[PDB]
């Protein structure tokens, strides 16, 4: 006997997702605390963070040309020094200033340093996105100089 | 200096949080090198004997 | 613009130094206009020639006969089952039975 | 990903890895020094030159 | 259960299965932004809109590429200069 | 395996075009399901034929392979007839299309 | 009279996207008149014309630079212009075929 | 690390007579290339038709592992 | 029978070493993605430079060579639908304007073949009296010494 | 401070009734009804579809050897319309190779 | 939580002490009418349904053929275009 | 052969039939 | 000394290397969608590209 | 560096690739200034070989 | 037909003609 008259699929469907969700409760409560929540909120958070900012943001690899352009990283901790090709995800409103400023910890940087892509210097203000997009289609590399000339 | 003295453009380090995309990267890898053309072809009919082989042994 | 005797790909084909040729040809080229595709001829057909398409050819069909066989013959197992263990797949997935 | 990628043929009958044809401009020949000799024989039909 | 050959499989489900929820969102994010991009061009704008493009900073005084407008500093009869 | 002689008889028939008048006056009154499901009880007779006689009989060309080498050799007849002229065909388009291994070339360096 | 009907045009614009308009317009705007007009024709096609006083700015042996709309696709005109730069380039070796696939169809494939 | 270990193992055993067939058969291809006479051909018979036996064993060794390797309790 | 071994032990969709669980998988394979063609911008990653492509471009024009044509797809395929205003390095450039002269040589010169051209055909004409003769040495450089 | 955890939160379920053999054998009856009455339909689309087209074919050429020349006669037409196209398209190609060769 | 949504099931431990346990059957026999067929003995099968059953003494390789040509048909030039080359 | 059952009558249909799927291509392309 | 060369390299097919093609390939023919296409965007007045402009 | 007074022909052949960089540089810059862009069509079906893959977002 | 008899569990499951719904469900994705 399929179905009951006077009731609907989606009182079904409802009665359903109560069960499953019950059910759900029931088996996280009886389980161990040492692993249950790392396996159901941070494994879960730390991947829909990774995976969404690389699907939705962009980001850049970004190199400095000398060794005395390094930034100061000695204080900030978990990087104590400065590695060349970083990845660095940025927002699309981002200037070079911008990423200069955020490169330099918003520390004073030194004179005439400017930034390039695939040999072509970019101004300083103008949107990262756009000149990459015109400069380096598909290639983000970006390199920080020193413009004395 | 200028920008084209430098030549270590190839030491691209990425972030130690991706390394969960090494399973996605693989199996994209071999899509656009295998799957996706005449090899592909050939692979998929692989499976489909499998299949046929599975079937005939039952039988 | 600083070497021209040197810079022969950025100078004019020698058909312009001659002085003798509805609308005209222009009278002055570059050789730099060799690192051009579409510089002289033309762009007709350009994003149209991805779209020719043809089918493949090949024919799922292969008889299966049987009555020849009277064995079994092993199976591969392609994917893990997760409909048993579920909630200890990851725990269990590591070892080796 | 943005180099394009050779073409791939592995099989029990017939691989492409056992040697190089090259590019269109800069060819070279597949097979190695020691078999250049004998290269009939590794071929289903062969039509020899004129001369 | 398992075995040895199925680690290929194993890796793959464990890595990816829980992407999947990242992947909807993306997905929905996708859609919710077009459909504001949609509204506001039916709204109306100075300078059009590409949709399917990933930023879109024209302005009264930005270019399509970001930089400032060439010879907008006065008023045109015709109108705007684009 | 049996019946090759016939067989080859069977094709020069087909390929006479006499016997294509003789088979378009035999198609009066006829059905695609009766051409098929002769063609199928034609095909089926030889197999059970082979079946049936292999219990007690033996052929000219009886070996310790038994109609393995027989078939063995009808696979290779096939292709030496059929796909290695086709390879041969091929083999001269790409030579003159690209030259010889065109196919086999490395992509255009970048 | 141009930039009006350039406006009007322009909100309810032809498949031509009011091409003539636009040049109208940039060529009445000129100080010392229009360089470039469009001919008054009772024929059929129109033609853009240029004015005999500004010739010598032009790399033109004529006045006519052609008609102000493309042609009309026709298997003879294709026909014609392949004729006459097969005669103009002289190239004995255009149509050879050294290999052909061997098929009783005179073109295999195409 | 255990799935990494397990797919080289499964994939060297998938491979095997893959190199058996194709690699020694390489080997065989450049002597046979450079052969002539009749005394040392006579005598490479016997290294092709002994090729031809530890391919067979290679196969077998396979599916003993290969079975191992795909046997699933439930 | 699918069906019924589908509500049997160990039977399901694609899981089990079953015949109805390797239908499945490949029935699987096919509904996703990774056995689809590639897209346009994707094309001169491997399709262009493949072998059967080749063939059957060949194939398909008889009596030509279609990798002046080949090239201009792959421009295509790198202009028009991925974005990139400067397709083509040095090489690639130097390569389109070799099957062009290649295609300029062999609408001049009638029968021209492989020491000139990258080309091979066995019918070829021969004046009917063909003589035979020994190369010259390859002519003395001076040199110092 | 003694087990917090009972047996069945470690222990797996039974090997041959389990939980998803039971649950995918009691929603059978619904599984059956939806796929047969997906199937019926399209097979009562394809038939209406068939009958129809079936009857003016075999009403035209009830023979065999009549139906051969109708597919043979339809296969005739379609490949010439094709060349009219690969002609027309065959002419366009060749202007532009023409150009290449004027270049 | 309540108890109302605890787990449907005994441990195989307990249900081994409590002299309840059952191993068999990886199968099943959905209706009675396909339970009772090896002890009915007279009529395994209906007669309706003996008929039913005679249409599949073989496997129809016509049936094989018909939907691997057209799975052939749509697969290759539906599903497997891929562009060619026009000089 | 307009009207009855005959070898042009089938030629006919035929090439009916061509033109009938070449106006299909041409609504499928349209759409 | 160019034209109508010999045969100077030899032409071969190398074993079990495959060809891709199938019996009826010579009855296979080429079609692109460009005529159809444009006779339909013709009838239909749809928009039209700029070159038609000179 | 090449020595171009002496060896032009020879160091023509070398410096080209920076003048045609310099050629396309000139293109960027232009239409950067003059605002030149395009209407991109929508993503494709297969942009991901891969489910699993991540689709790295370009500019 | 109405929507409320036709959604009811036992016309539902019983007289009703499922297929076309279910169809447009799987097919969903296309139609959107
Ligand atoms: C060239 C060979 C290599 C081929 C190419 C390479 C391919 C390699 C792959 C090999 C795979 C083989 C295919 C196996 C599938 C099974 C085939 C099979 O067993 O049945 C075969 C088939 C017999 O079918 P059947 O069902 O057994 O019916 C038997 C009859 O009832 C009759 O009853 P019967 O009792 O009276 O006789 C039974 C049988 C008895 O057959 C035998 O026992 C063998 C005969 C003598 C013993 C030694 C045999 C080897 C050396 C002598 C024969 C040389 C020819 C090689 C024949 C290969 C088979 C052994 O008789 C024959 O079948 C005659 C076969 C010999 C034909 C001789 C033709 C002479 C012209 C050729 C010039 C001379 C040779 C040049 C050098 C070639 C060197 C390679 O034989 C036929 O070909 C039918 C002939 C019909 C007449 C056709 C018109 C005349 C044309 C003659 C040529 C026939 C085609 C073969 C070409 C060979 C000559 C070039
Ligand atoms: C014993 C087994 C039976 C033997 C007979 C089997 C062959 C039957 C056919 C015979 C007739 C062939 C035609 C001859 C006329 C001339 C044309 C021609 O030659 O070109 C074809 C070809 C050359 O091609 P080509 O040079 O490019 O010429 C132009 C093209 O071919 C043509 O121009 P196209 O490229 O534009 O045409 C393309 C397209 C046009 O055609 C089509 O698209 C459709 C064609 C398929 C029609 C489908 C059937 C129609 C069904 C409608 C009804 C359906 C409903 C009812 C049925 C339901 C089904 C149950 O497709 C084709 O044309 C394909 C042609 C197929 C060639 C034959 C393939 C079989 C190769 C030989 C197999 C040997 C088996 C082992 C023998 C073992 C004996 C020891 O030459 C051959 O095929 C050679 C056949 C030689 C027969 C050998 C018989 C064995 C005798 C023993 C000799 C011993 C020495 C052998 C060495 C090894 C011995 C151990
Ligand atoms: C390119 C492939 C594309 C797909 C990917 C492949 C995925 C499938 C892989 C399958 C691999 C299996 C291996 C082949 C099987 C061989 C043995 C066999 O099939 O036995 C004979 C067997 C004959 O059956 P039988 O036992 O004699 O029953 C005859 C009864 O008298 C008939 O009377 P009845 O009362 O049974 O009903 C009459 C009629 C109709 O039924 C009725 O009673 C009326 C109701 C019909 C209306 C609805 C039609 C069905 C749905 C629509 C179908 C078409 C279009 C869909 C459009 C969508 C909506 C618009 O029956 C049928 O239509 C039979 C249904 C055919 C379905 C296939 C069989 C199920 C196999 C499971 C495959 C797994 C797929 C997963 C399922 C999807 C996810 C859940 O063959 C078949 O029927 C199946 C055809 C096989 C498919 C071809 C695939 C090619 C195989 C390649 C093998 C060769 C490998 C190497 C290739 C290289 C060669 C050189
Ligand atoms: C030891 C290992 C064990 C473990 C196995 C592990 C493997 C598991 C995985 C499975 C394997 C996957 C491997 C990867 C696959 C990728 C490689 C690949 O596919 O391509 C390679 C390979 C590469 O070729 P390709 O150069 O790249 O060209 C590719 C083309 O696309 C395709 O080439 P194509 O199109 O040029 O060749 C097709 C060929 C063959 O095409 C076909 O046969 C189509 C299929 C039809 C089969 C059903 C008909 C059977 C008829 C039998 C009746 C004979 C008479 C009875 C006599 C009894 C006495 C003997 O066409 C012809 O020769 C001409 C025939 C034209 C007519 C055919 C249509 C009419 C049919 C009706 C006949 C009526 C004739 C009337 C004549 C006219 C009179 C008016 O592809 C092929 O060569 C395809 C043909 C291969 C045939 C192999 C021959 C052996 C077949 C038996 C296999 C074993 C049987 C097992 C027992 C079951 C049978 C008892
Ligand atoms: C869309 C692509 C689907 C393809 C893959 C899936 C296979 C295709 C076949 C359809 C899948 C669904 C089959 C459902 C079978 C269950 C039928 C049944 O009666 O179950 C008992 C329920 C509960 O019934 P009940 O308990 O209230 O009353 C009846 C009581 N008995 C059984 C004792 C008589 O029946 C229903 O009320 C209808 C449920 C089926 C309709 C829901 C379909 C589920 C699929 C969507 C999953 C997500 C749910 C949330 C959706 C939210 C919507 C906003
Ligand atoms: C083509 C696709 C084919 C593949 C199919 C894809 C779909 C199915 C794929 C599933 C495969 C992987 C499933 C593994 C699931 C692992 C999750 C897990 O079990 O967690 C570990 C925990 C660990 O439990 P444990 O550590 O005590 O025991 C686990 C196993 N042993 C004993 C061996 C260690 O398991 C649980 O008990 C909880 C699971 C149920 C809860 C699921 C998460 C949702 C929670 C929502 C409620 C939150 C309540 C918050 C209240 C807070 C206040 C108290
Ligand atoms: C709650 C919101 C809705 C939930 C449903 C989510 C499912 C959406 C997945 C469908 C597949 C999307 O895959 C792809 O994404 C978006 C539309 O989404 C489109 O992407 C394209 O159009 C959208 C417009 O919305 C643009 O924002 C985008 O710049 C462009 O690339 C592609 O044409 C589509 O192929
Ligand atoms: C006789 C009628 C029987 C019914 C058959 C009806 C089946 C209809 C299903 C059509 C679905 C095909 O799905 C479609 O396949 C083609 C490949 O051929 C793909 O085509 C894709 O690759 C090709 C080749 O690079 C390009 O045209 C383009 O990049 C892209 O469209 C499409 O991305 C995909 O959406
Ligand atoms: C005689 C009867 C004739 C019946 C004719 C039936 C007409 C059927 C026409 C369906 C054509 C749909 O064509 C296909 O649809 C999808 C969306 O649905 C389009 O859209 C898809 O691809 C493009 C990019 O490649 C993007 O929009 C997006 O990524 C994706 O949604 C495809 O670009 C198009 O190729």
């Amino acid at each position: 006997p399929l179905g009951v008259k006077g009731r609907s699929v989606f009182a079904g469907m409802r009665s359903f997702i109560g069960q499953r969700l019950g059910r759900l409760y029931d088996s996280f409560y009886y389980s161990q605390s040492s692993t249950k929540y790392v396996m159901v909120f941070l494994f879960p958070a730390g991947i829909f963070y990774t995976r969404f900012r690389a699907d939705t943001k962009l980001g850049y690899h970004v190199f400095i040309n000398e060794e005395k352009l390094y930034p100061d990283y000695s204080q900030n901790y978990f990087d104590t020094k400065w590695t060349n090709g970083r990845k660095v995800y940025l927002d699309d409103e981002t200037t070079v200033e911008q990423l200069k400023a955020q490169i330099y910890g918003g520390k004073a940087a030194p004179e005439n340093v400017k930034v390039a892509c695939r040999g072509r210097v970019f101004e300083d203000a103008d949107n990262v996105a756009m000149a990459v997009r015109a400069f380096c289609k598909r290639d983000p590399r970006l390199l920080l100089f020193q413009d004395n000339l | 200096a200028s920008p084209m003295l430098f030549t270590d453009y190839d030491n691209t380090a990425s972030p130690k949080s991706e390394l969960i995309f090494m399973a996605g990267n693989a199996l994209g890898y071999c899509t656009e090198r295998f799957f996706e053309n005449e090899y592909g072809q050939s692979i998929f009919m692989f499976a489909l004997g499998l299949a046929y082989l599975a079937m005939l042994g039952h039988e | 613009p600083f070497m021209w005797r040197q810079r022969a790909y950025c100078a004019p084909v020698p058909s312009a130094f001659a002085s003798q040729q509805g609308v005209r040809k222009p009278l002055l080229r570059s050789n730099s206009e060799s690192l051009s595709v579409f510089s002289q001829i033309p762009d007709g057909l350009l994003g149209h020639t991805t779209s020719v398409t043809m089918g493949n050819s090949d024919i799922f069909f292969l008889p299966k006969p049987s009555n020849l066989l009277k064995i079994a013959l092993p199976a591969f197992v392609f994917m893990p089952n997760l409909t048993i263990f579920t909630r200890a797949f990851p725990f269990y997935a590591h070892t080796s039975a | 990903h943005e180099q394009p990628y050779r073409a791939f043929s592995l099989g029990f009958t017939a691989n492409n890895l056992s040697g190089n044809w090259g590019d269109y401009i800069d060819r070279q020949d597949n097979k190695n020094a020691l078999m250049r000799p004998a290269r009939m024989m590794f071929t289903d039909v062969f039509i020899p030159t004129t001369k | 259960s398992t075995s040895p050959g199925l680690a290929f499989a194993n890796l793959t489900l464990l890595l990816d299965v829980p992407q999947l929820p990242a992947i909807w969102a993306v997905n929905a994010w996708r859609e919710l932004n077009g459909l504001f991009t949609e509204m506001k061009t039916l709204a109306g704008t100075s300078d059009l809109l590409y949709p399917s493009n990933r930023y879109n900073p024209q302005n009264e005084k930005t270019n399509r590429m970001g930089r400032p407008r060439k010879y907008n500093h006065g008023e045109w009869m015709f109108g705007n200069s684009y | 395996g049996f019946h090759f002689q016939q067989y080859i008889a069977m094709a020069g028939r087909a390929i006479n075009p006499v016997q294509w008048t003789r088979a378009w006056r035999r198609m009066e009154g006829k059905s695609a399901t009766e051409v098929y499901r002769d063609a199928l009880a034609w095909t089926n007779n030889q197999f059970a034929q082979i079946s049936r006689a292999s219990q007690y009989r033996a052929w000219w060309w009886q070996n310790p392979l038994g109609m393995g080498l027989v078939l063995y050799g009808t696979y290779k007849a096939w292709h030496m007839i059929y796909m290695v002229r086709k390879q041969k065909k091929t083999a001269q388009l790409v030579a003159a299309a690209y030259g010889q291994g065109g196919q086999w070339l490395n992509p255009v360096p970048r | 009279d141009e930039g009006i009907n350039l406006m009007k045009c322009t909100k309810n614009p032809d498949p031509s996207f009011c091409a003539k308009e636009f040049v109208a317009m940039r060529e009445c705007n000129r100080p010392q008149g229009p360089h470039l007009v469009l001919s008054s024709s009772p024929s059929s096609p129109p033609h853009y014309e240029l004015r005999p006083e500004v010739k010598h700015l032009y790399n033109v042996d004529s006045t006519d630079l052609g008609s102000a709309v493309a042609p009309v696709r026709s298997k003879e005109q294709l026909d014609r212009v392949a004729d006459s730069l097969k005669a103009d380039l002289n190239l004995p070796g255009y149509g050879h075929i050294p290999y052909k696939w061997e098929s009783l169809r005179p073109n295999p494939g195409a | 690390r255990f799935y990494f270990m397990y797919m080289a193992r499964t994939t060297f055993q998938a491979v095997r007579p893959l190199l058996a067939f194709s690699v020694f058969g390489e080997v065989m291809k450049l002597v046979l290339a450079t052969m002539s006479s009749g005394l040392f051909s006579f005598l490479f018979s016997f290294v092709l038709a002994f090729e031809v036996f530890y391919f067979f064993l290679q196969c077998y060794i396979s599916y003993t592992f290969l079975t191992m390797f795909f046997t699933v309790l439930f | 029978q699918f069906w019924e071994a589908q509500f049997a032990n160990r039977s399901f969709f694609f899981f089990g070493n079953a015949w109805t669980s390797a239908a499945a998988f490949a029935f699987f394979i096919w509904w996703s993605r990774v056995f689809d063609p590639p897209p346009k911008e994707r094309l001169d990653r491997y399709w262009l430079n493949s072998p059967k492509f080749r063939i059957l471009s060949a194939f398909h024009n008889p009596g030509k060579r279609p990798g002046l044509k080949i090239s201009l797809m792959t421009y295509e395929a790198r202009y028009c639908y991925r974005g990139l205003d400067h397709p083509f390095t040095l090489n690639e450039m130097k390569d389109f304007l070799f099957k062009l002269r290649e295609q300029y040589l062999v609408n001049k010169y009638e029968g021209i073949q492989f020491p000139f051209v990258f080309r091979q055909f066995n019918r070829v004409s021969t004046p009917g009296t063909l003589e035979v003769h020994t190369s010259p040495a390859l002519q003395q450089q001076p040199h110092f010494h | 401070f003694g087990p917090t955890l009972p047996d069945h939160a470690y222990y797996g379920e039974h090997a041959t009734y389990n939980y998803f053999v039971l649950f995918i054998r009691g929603m059978r009856p619904y599984l059956e009804k939806i796929f047969g009455d997906c199937a019926s339909t399209i097979k009562n689309a394809a038939v209406a579809v068939y009958r129809p087209v079936n009857a003016f074919v075999v009403k035209h050429n009830p023979d065999l050897r009549l139906q051969f020349v109708a597919f043979a006669s339809f296969i005739a037409t379609h490949m010439a319309i094709t060349k009219e196209f690969n002609d027309m398209y065959q002419r366009l190609v060749d202007i532009t190779s023409l150009l290449e060769l004027q270049a | 939580p309540s108890g109302a949504y605890r787990l449907p099931a005994v441990d195989y431990k307990r249900q081994l002490s409590r002299g309840t346990l059952v191993e068999g059957a990886d199968f099943y026999l959905p209706t009675a009418q396909e339970q009772q067929r090896l002890a009915r003995h007279f009529e395994p099968y209906s007669e309706q349904e003996q008929e039913e059953r005679r249409k599949f003494r073989f496997q129809s390789i016509s049936v094989y053929l018909a939907v691997a040509l057209g799975a052939s048909f749509v697969h290759d030039y539906f599903y497997q275009r891929r562009p060619v080359a026009w000089c | 052969a307009i009207k009855g059952p005959s070898v042009p009558h089938s030629i006919l249909f035929g090439v009916g039939a061509g033109c009938c799927a070449y106006a299909g291509y041409y609504l499928y392309r349209a759409m | 000394s160019m034209d109508h060369g010999m045969q100077y390299s030899s032409i071969y097919w190398e074993t079990s290397h495959r060809t891709y093609l199938p019996f009826w390939a010579s009855l296979t023919q080429k079609f692109s969608w460009k005529i159809m296409d444009d006779q339909i965007r013709s009838f239909l007045r749809l928009p039209k590209p700029v070159t038609t402009e000179p | 560096s090449a020595q171009a007074r002496i060896d032009p022909q020879g160091a023509a052949t070398k410096c080209v690739k920076w003048f045609n960089e310099w050629r396309q540089c000139a293109w960027d810059q232009e239409k950067m200034v003059k605002g030149y862009n395009y209407i991109e069509d929508r993503r494709a079906r297969k942009h991901k070989p891969y489910i699993g893959a991540p689709d790295l977002q370009y500019s | 037909v109405s929507f409320s008899q036709f959604f009811d569990s036992e016309y539902f499951w019983t007289k009703a003609n499922v297929g076309p719904f279910f169809l447009f469900l799987f097919t969903s994705p296309f139609w959107y």
